[PDB]
RNA sequence: CAAGACGGACCAGAGCGAAAGCAUUUGCCAAGAAUGUUUUCAUUAAUCAAGAACGAAAGUCGGAGGUUCGAAGACGAUCCGUCGUAGUUCCGACCAUAAACGAUGCCGACCGGCGAUGCGGCGGCGUUAUUCCCAUGACCCGCCGGGCAGCUUCCGGGAAACCAAAGUCUUUGGGUUCCGGGGGGAGUAUGGUUGCAAAGCUGAAACUUAAAGGAAUUGACGGAAGGGCACCACCAGG
């Protein structure tokens, strides 16, 4: 038998609620793994059972819970099951220039722009997934589209203006 | 030019008597070749093992350190070295609308192995609280701090090896602390999250034996 | 709203204002008269004492001073005076 | 930019290292001030023309040590020479020379030996302790290299 | 009794997440942020937690 | 050639698989850690700068890693994921990912799944300047 | 094993400080606001020219230490990379400047509502400390005081953004300090003065110009992006 724990956080509770039917169908469908949620010690716990073939798919349906961990749609790690190079990349906004205070909330603005619009701009130019932690930023996306949008990102906190990099990330996309 | 690998040997690493789970794997040495010796390279080496593989029922953010410091003829034996916690269950517990409160104590034991411990606890929102967070001020904070210094204290000092780690299996001295912190702050999840081993005293192997069976 | 006798305000009004804000000031302190358990002397205490009260005769702490109002020992009995 | 500090007189905020090694070497006259509209593209500042001859014969300058002792002295053009040698590296290369020094005339080094110390006491047995290297001409550095060479110190 | 307890401590949530957001804009003074926010507003049984639930076994 | 254990019982490796930002190791080890069995970089697998951190070679050379393994009769592992840590970023990147499904379509065993990288409590200035970003 | 550095997550809608600033435990030291008060003194106060204390970062002069980072510099590419000097760390002297911001003197009065938060105090059933054997801590309800911060509002005000002060202002006077007088010349010349230095404080005129500047609402606009339809468009074909 094979283990996997997830854990969740105290915030991801309510949503793992109001989605957990589109997490245990995919699974337990057309994956064969048997999984639960323990609530004792908040755990999205999978295990395997005798009626389970290609055993990567386990390591895919522990993705498969951690993308909902970390704030991604569902549809998008059902994408996720059904592709073969998807990737999560994540690191916070400190990570890249030692920004304080208002700085911080600035460069949180910048990122995920007015209505989000930027954010999910850059989205649809890298055909990736973007969410924003208070901190963190995670993509989703194969790994030259995590590049791409990785690059839009580390260049709209570094002080460029969204419409410069809209343009920039809207032209670079031809190739 | 040639393999090292067939040049290696298989020896058995096992738990102290303590453990319900003795068997805890196996080891890869080179056999001796007269300039240095098995034994040599096998009386150091230190394991981090988590207790889900130790006993059936018990936990599995809880890993213990054993250090092999003896061979029996392809019998590793083994010894306590420390405690820690899974990091995974360390970030989990640290929350935001709370306050934090560590302590620390070097306390030696009855046999001589010098102790370090480290533990954590979290103030708990109670049943009827309608305020978002809890903070505990500084003065109850410096009390609860207190109280868990003296608790290890008064726990460890008296005790030798096998009780204490036989107490630190259940984690029965963080239950002791959240028991008696509730007068000053209800606490939430108070565990003795590392023991360090500072110093050891004189080899023995007899307290080896007792410690194995 | 704007129709009211500023000059005659209500009991519950003035008790509820602070101490000064009042039409005319006056304390919300009090002076109280306590027997000491092991004894039956009285004794005149503040309500909000800052020095520890010994008995004259017992030398028995009769209250302990806190933030505001005093604390008494148990035990002892008081009633509110004049 | 260039060219003023090319013709840099000392006391000049424009004054640097190549002000006073062209001014060592050479003689050097800035002649004509040339506006950009003769260029295209026209330039980002302002264009300017020099003429420039080296003396023949040059003065007996070794031109590797006084660079070197120049490119020592301006690491810090407003700090003074004390300060400047101060610096752990130039106490690294001058410890080098110095073995160097003592390795070719076979001259004994004591065990309390500092370097720094030495450097300090001709320095202010020269005269050149408080002054800074913004305000120094060419014959303060003829003086401070002739001394410094004198006592066995070189920069290579 | 107990709903309206919990009805006030998610109220008690929600006011410090709207709080923290009106002091994060109130700091911001630059009149394009305003102009546009102002544009803006005129425009406008379960298998899981008990057990392991899975096809060989429930 | 290999552990004396039974068919029914297995043997555990640890795996550390270091995703830095240029590449990523494979370091099978025992459960002590002190001697080794198999490490294959991004380095001996693809023969260009270009790919040495892609997910491709990291797989690939947890594809060498894993037959290597199963040579020597190592029939399960534990892993170890580390990033660079420190003062760098503490995530690991696609690359580990990569070669942690990699060794698991392999069919080996995997054990505890565990984060460790070098977290500091608090630690000296960083790489960048004040102004310097990744791109 | 050692050396120097730094105290994340907890960490905020927090708090404290005159400001700059302030986050490991423990002990010691001397301060401090608010609260409480039927204590004491009895006008002892408010505001600043002169003069003095403190003042981020970088900088200068002596030492110590030099892990990381790193002006300069040497190299390799063509805003980057490798190495790394002065520095960044500590102690003792200087320098006294920042978008040192609320681009918003200080003290005092009056003038809407709301429910949140930090500290102190008061009143009150209840639940908890494995029904705690009385108090005490943690929650809960309400009130009072000094705070930090919001939402709301034909109080009024403003050129408008907006402001519970930027209100109580042509219906123009509570007290007092600093300071502007169209744009440049120009923070320049000159003199004085402080500083080891870098520089700091003070600071013109001749002349020249018809503007300089603040706030907000806006049609058209080659285009640009999202979609849809079509074998008079496409893929595969005849």
């Amino acid at each position: 038998e094979e283990t996997r724990k997830i854990p969740v956080p105290a915030n991801r509770y309510t949503p793992l609620k109001e989605n957990w039917m589109k997490i245990f169908t995919p699974i337990v469908e057309h994956l064969g793994l048997q999984i639960r949620f323990n609530l004792k010690s908040r755990n999205v716990e999978i295990r395997t059972c005798k009626e389970t073939k290609d055993v990567s798919a386990l390591t895919k349906a522990a993705d498969f819970v951690k993308a909902f961990i970390l704030g991604f749609q569902v549809e998008d790690a059902l994408a996720l099951i059904r592709l073969d190079d998807l990737f999560l990349e994540s690191f916070e906004i400190t990570d890249v220039k030692p920004l304080k205070g208002d700085h911080l909330s600035r460069a949180i603005g910048r990122i995920a722009g007015k209505g989000g619009k930027t954010k999910f701009t850059i989205e649809n130019v890298t055909r990736t997934r973007i969410v924003l932690a208070d901190v963190k930023v995670h993509i989703l996306g194969s790994f030259q589209n995590i590049k791409m949008a990785r690059t839009a990102i580390c260049n709209l906190i570094l002080g460029n203006p969204p419409s410069k990099v809209y343009g920039n990330i809207r032209a670079v996309a031809s190739r | 030019v040639v393999d090292p690998f067939s040049k290696k040997d298989w020896y058995d690493v096992k738990a102290p008597a303590m453990f319900n789970i003795r068997n805890i794997g196996k080891t890869l040495v080179t056999r001796t070749q007269g300039t240095k010796i098995a034994s040599d390279g096998l009386k150091g080496r230190v394991f981090e093992v988590s207790l889900a593989d130790l006993q059936n029922d018990e936990v599995a953010f809880r890993k213990f350190k054993l250090i092999t410091e003896d061979v029996q003829g392809k019998n590793c034996l083994t010894n306590f070295h420390g405690m820690d916690l899974t990091r995974d269950k360390m970030c989990s517990m640290v929350k935001k609308w709370q306050t934090m409160i560590e302590a620390h104590v070097d306390v030696k034991t009855t046999d001589g192995y010098l102790l370090r411990l480290f533990c954590v606890g979290f103030t708990k929102k109670r049943n009827n609280q309608i305020r978002k967070t809890s903070y505990a001020q500084h003065q109850q904070v410096r009390q609860i701090r207190k109280k868990m210094m003296e608790i290890m204290t008064r726990e460890v000092q008296t005790n030798d090896l096998k009780e204490v780690v036989n107490k630190l299996i259940p984690d029965s001295i963080g239950k002791d602390i959240e028991k008696a912190c509730q007068s000053i702050y209800p606490l939430h999840d108070v565990f003795v999250r590392k023991v360090k081993m500072l110093k050891k005293p004189k080899f023995e192997l007899g307290k080896l034996m007792e410690l194995h069976g | 709203p704007l129709a009211k006798d500023l000059l005659h305000p209500s009991p519950e009004e003035e008790k509820r204002k602070h101490k000064k804000k009042r039409l005319v000031q006056s304390p919300n302190s009090y002076f109280m008269d306590v027997k000491c358990p092991g004894c039956y002397k009285i004794t005149t205490v503040f309500s909000h004492a800052q020095t520890v009260v010994l008995c004259v005769g017992c030398s028995t702490v009769l209250c302990q001073p806190t933030g505001g109002k005093a604390r008494l020992t148990e035990g002892c009995s008081f009633r509110r005076k004049q | 930019e260039f060219a003023l500090r090319l013709v840099a007189k000392p006391g000049d905020k424009l004054y640097c290292r190549l002000s006073i090694n062209t001014q060592l070497l050479a003689r050097v006259d800035h002649l004509m001030k040339v506006g950009k509209n003769n260029f295209r593209p026209p330039p980002k500042v302002e264009s300017s023309v020099v003429r420039i001859e080296p003396k023949n014969p040059p003065p007996p300058i070794n031109f590797q040590e006084w660079d070197g002792l120049v490119r020592i002295t301006f690491v810090r053009k407003n700090k003074t020479l004390s300060a400047a040698f101060k610096s752990s590296a130039v106490q690294q290369l001058l410890e080098k020379n110095y073995r160097i020094h003592c390795s070719v005339h076979n001259i004994i080094i004591p065990e309390d030996f500092s370097i720094a110390d030495k450097i300090q006491q001709i320095l202010t047995s020269t005269g050149f302790s408080d002054k800074r290297a913004r305000s120094m001409d060419i014959d303060d550095f003829i003086r401070l290299l002739h001394g410094f060479n004198a006592e066995g110190i070189h920069f290579s | 009794a107990k709903m309206r307890r919990a009805e006030l401590q998610r109220a008690r949530a929600l006011q410090s997440y709207y709080e923290a957001k009106a002091r994060r804009e109130k700091k911001i003074k630059s009149k394009k942020y305003h102009k546009v926010v102002k544009k803006g507003k005129a425009k406008k049984t379960l298998p899981g937690w008990g057990e392991w639930g899975g096809v060989g076994l429930k | 050639l290999g552990p004396q254990v039974a068919e029914g019982e297995n043997v555990f490796g640890v795996c550390h698989i270091f995703a830095s930002f240029n590449d990523t190791f494979v370091h099978v080890t025992d459960l002590s850690g002190k001697e080794t069995i198999c490490r294959v970089t991004g380095g001996m697998k693809v023969k260009a700068d270009r790919d040495e951190s892609s997910p491709y070679a990291a797989m690939l050379a947890a594809q060498d890693v894993a037959q290597r393994c199963k040579e020597l009769g190592i029939t399960a592992l534990h892993i170890k994921l580390r990033a660079t840590g420190g003062n760098r970023t503490k995530t690991p990147g696609p690359g580990a990912q990569s070669a942690l499904r990699a060794l698991a379509r392999s069919g080996m065993k995997i054990g505890r799944i565990e984060d460790v990288t070098p977290i500091p409590s608090d630690s000296t200035r960083r790489k960048g300047g004040r102004r310097g970003r990744r791109l």
